[PDB]
């Protein structure tokens, strides 16, 4: 019950893309877009997320080798400070 | 106050030795002032300066 | 007794442990120190006070032993 | 790679104060050896400046200390710093020694007669020290030690006519205390980082007793900022007894030009020499009272020899811990007792006191032990 | 920045990486980025504007550390706090 | 008998119970007591260890255990006690046979 309500809900109208990289035809690929995917007929997030930092750490002595990461928190998409 | 105080002064570490060795002396300067000011002020009288004022 | 690396051997533990600019720097003091210092108070009265009121006892004996072996003569 | 790894002497500053692996379960009770180095440098500090004042001559010493606290700019409150520097390096060597004792890392064998045999040197400079301002209570405890060190049959009286340079206290005893006061606190820090060398061997100790080697926080720089809260707690506390009431320690007695002929009657050693002294006075035997002292610092040695528990420290052994209280409170007794004159209800409760200390340190401490052994079906 | 450029170049080969990179591109901006922008926006880089943006993104932050396995030697969190940012040594 | 009794009173009174431990906790360790840590199973030195570091972060912060999860007189799971036997009995096996 809830899979059938999670696939009702976080998919339908605005957030899907269909792409098509490769040997084709664009106009004849927007023609199989209102062939098939016409007629689908959908109709509340995005929170900033609080970046926590801190350090968990698993002494697990049985394995060889060792295993650390670090990170800090990036900043997106939109600046090119990310370039 | 705290965010202006800490992206200025904090940041760089030699410009933070010489601004809080700056602010040392202007606050040796004005602990100078408090404190004679009160160990004069609790015990007026019995002291050397208005004896010396007298005369 | 030497340096990091060799002293253990555990597996089975993970350690969360929390930035310190995290958390406040004072985590409710009063509601905590003051029946935390009351439980360790408790947890050492008749083992750490009784060798003092034998103290103050021969001390005041002692005293007024000697008091009245000093004032009648 | 890195410039703390490379360089020899930075190789020994990482394996000391940055890489060492320390208990994250000690408190505010194993501060004591940051407080202990820094009253040393103080006390080196101290004792240097007045050096460069001092006069050592039985003329001339008296006016000459009298010269630094009147009329050297400072040298009173230098002299201060040194005498109740000295007083506060009592405090925290008693709070030291008190936990080794109680949290059972006595246990570490060598580390122990390192710190036995620092307290000899400790106990032989604040006495040479205590000497060397020329007042009537340092001359006559000094003619009074010289005396019990003259207990020694056949040994003594060419050993005490060996250090006195004379028939008494004169000029020559005067300059040679005032020389190993002055050369011995290097010792003392020789023998320190020693004490320091045995115990990076071994590794330090938490309450429990259980080893802490799953759970090593480092010496930095945790234990450096929390070294430097206890160091200024010590330096507020001793600066204000500096400087609020120097004359809750020093004798009234210990300000007076010395008269070789006075013997004033509330003659005694410091307090902290005292419960060595009541341990003498209520013995009747002079060798037998200075054996009694020598054997009580013995005792001090035996102790780790007679560990006859289980665990580790008297933590989770309340009897044993219940017995430590009251020798704590015997110590302040002794202490008191050497701090009054000779009266017979004191000389009597001096006696049981100090008899009661033998009997607790030596007798009911494995009869206390063993009776938490059989206890804990053992 | 050839480096960049290079990467870049050799990661969007084939058709999957390519689709991929519209898919990508259509979900976070709405539309797609080609490379000659981002050559142009290479060429707005120097060195200056560089450390920058390595002074907002690491001097004194709060990071987050994860280790995994005989992870004796790691320091504690403070050891990376401190060497986190210069003093200049 | 009675003296059941004052073990619980002693029990009560120690505090490793308070804190949740086991009598085979707190064992001052010479180089045979390192020999009996060393003949134990995997699990049962992982929980001692992970007992261990509880402890020492309990003792260090403190703020000691709620009352519901200390352990007892009862379930106290002493284990280390016929490993020691057979260690000691090893060690006097040896003394034995050098002072023959
Ligand atoms: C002469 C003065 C002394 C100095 C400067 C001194 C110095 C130190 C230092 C720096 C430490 C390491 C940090 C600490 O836990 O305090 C230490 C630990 C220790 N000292 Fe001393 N010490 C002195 C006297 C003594 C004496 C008289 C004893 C007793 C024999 C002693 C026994 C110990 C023990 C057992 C430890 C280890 C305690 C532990 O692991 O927690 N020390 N000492
Ligand atoms: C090598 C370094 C030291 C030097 C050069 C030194 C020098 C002196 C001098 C010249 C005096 C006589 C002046 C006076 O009494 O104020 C003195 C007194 C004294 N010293 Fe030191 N001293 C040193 C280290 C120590 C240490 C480590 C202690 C013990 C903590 C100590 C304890 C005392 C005491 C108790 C007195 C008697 C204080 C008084 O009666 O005024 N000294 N020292």
């Amino acid at each position: 019950a809830d899979l059938t309500e999670y696939l009702s809900r976080h998919y339908k109208a605005p957030r899907m893309v269909l792409a098509a990289a490769g040997g084709l035809e664009h106009r004849q690929l927007l023609d199989l877009a209102q062939k098939h995917f016409s007629g689908l007929s959908g109709t509340p997030t995005l929170t900033p997320c609080r970046f926590t930092g801190s350090e968990i750490r698993h002494r697990e002595d049985g394995l060889p080798l060792a295993h650390v990461a670090i990170a800090v928190e990036g900043p997106g998409w939109a600046n090119p400070d990310n370039v | 106050l705290t965010a202006r105080l800490y992206s200025l002064l904090f940041r760089r570490t030699s410009t933070f030795a010489l601004t809080i060795v700056v602010g040392a002396l202007f606050f040796e300067r004005a602990f100078d002032q408090g404190a004679d000011a009160i160990y004069e002020h609790i015990n007026e009288g019995k002291l050397w300066k208005h004896i010396k004022h007298k005369y | 007794g030497r340096q990091f690396g060799h002293l253990t051997r555990v597996r089975h533990v993970i350690t969360y442990s929390l930035s310190p600019f995290e958390q406040r720097a004072f985590p409710h003091y009063f509601s905590k120190g003051i029946p935390n210092v009351l439980r360790r108070t408790r947890a050492c009265i008749l083992r750490v006070a009784p060798p003092f009121v034998v103290f103050y006892l021969v001390y005041t004996w002692g005293t007024q032993e000697f008091e009245k072996s000093k004032r009648k003569n | 790679i890195n410039i703390r790894k490379t360089h020899p002497l930075m190789k020994i500053v990482n394996n000391a104060f940055i890489d060492l692996p320390a208990p994250s379960n000690i408190s505010s009770w194993w501060n004591f050896g940051s407080l202990l180095g820094i009253c040393l440098i103080l006390q080196i500090l101290t004792g240097l400046f007045l050096a460069m004042h001092y006069t050592p001559d039985t003329t001339t010493a008296f006016s000459s200390v009298t010269h630094i606290c009147r009329d050297v700019n400072y040298g009173w409150i230098i002299r201060y710093m040194h005498a109740n520097g000295a007083s506060m390096f009592f405090i925290c060597l008693f709070m030291h020694v008190g936990r080794g004792l109680y949290y059972g890392s006595y246990t570490f064998l060598e580390t122990w007669n390192i710190g036995v045999i620092l307290l000899f040197a400790t106990m032989a400079t604040a006495f040479m020290g205590y000497v060397l301002p020329w007042g009537q209570m340092s001359f006559w405890g000094a003619t009074v030690i010289t005396n019990l060190l003259s207990a020694i049959p056949y040994i003594g009286t060419n050993l005490v006519e060996w250090i006195w340079g004379g028939f008494s206290v004169d000029k020559a005893t005067l300059t040679r205390f005032f020389a190993f006061h002055f050369i011995f606190p290097f010792i003392i820090a020789a023998l320190a980082m020693v004490h320091l060398l045995f115990l990076h061997e071994t590794g330090s100790n938490n309450p429990t007793g259980i080893p802490s080697d799953t759970d090593k926080i480092p010496f930095h720089p945790y234990y450096t900022i929390k070294d430097i809260l206890g160091a200024i707690l010590l330096i507020l506390i001793l600066m204000l007894l500096v400087l609020f009431t120097p004359d809750l320690l020093g004798d009234p007695d210990n300000y007076t030009p010395a008269n070789p002929l006075n013997t004033p009657p509330h003659i005694k050693p410091e307090w902290y020499f005292l419960f060595a002294y009541a341990i003498l006075r209520s013995i009747p035997n002079k060798l037998g009272g200075v054996l009694a002292l020598v054997l009580s610092i013995l005792v001090l040695v035996i102790m780790p020899l007679l560990h006859t528990s289980k665990q580790r420290s008297m933590m989770f052994r309340p009897i044993s811990q219940c017995m430590f209280w009251i020798l704590v409170a015997d110590l302040l007794t002794l202490t008191w007792i050497g701090g009054q004159p000779v009266e017979h209800p004191y000389i009597i409760i001096g006696q049981l006191a100090s008899i009661m200390y033998f009997l607790i340190i030596l007798v009911m401490m494995p009869v206390a032990s063993i009776i938490e052994n059989n206890l804990l079906k053992w | 920045k050839n480096l960049l450029r290079n990467a870049l170049v050799s990661h969007l080969d084939g058709t999957t990486p390519v689709c991929e990179d519209i898919g990508r591109s259509l979900l976070t901006y709405g539309r797609r980025i080609p490379l000659a922008e981002w050559e142009s926006r290479i060429a707005e880089v120097d060195a200056r504007v560089v450390r920058e943006v390595c002074s907002k993104y690491f001097y004194d932050q709060c990071p987050a550390v994860a280790g995994f396995g005989p992870i004796e030697q790691l320091p504690d969190y403070n050891r990376i706090r401190s060497g986190m940012f210069w003093l200049r040594f | 008998k009675w003296l059941e009794g004052i073990r619980k009173w002693y029990y009560n009174a120690a505090g490793f119970n308070k804190l949740g431990l086991m009598r085979d906790d707190t064992i001052h360790e010479n180089d045979d007591v390192k020999e009996a840590i060393r003949r134990l199973p995997e699990n049962l030195y992982n929980d001692r260890v992970f007992r261990i570091k509880r402890a020492l972060d309990l003792s260090m912060r403190q703020q000691i255990l709620p009352k519901e999860q200390w352990t007892k007189y009862e379930e106290d799971k002493f284990y280390l006690e016929p490993y020691l036997k057979e260690v000691i009995r090893e060690r006097k096996e040896r003394e034995e046979w050098t002072k023959k």
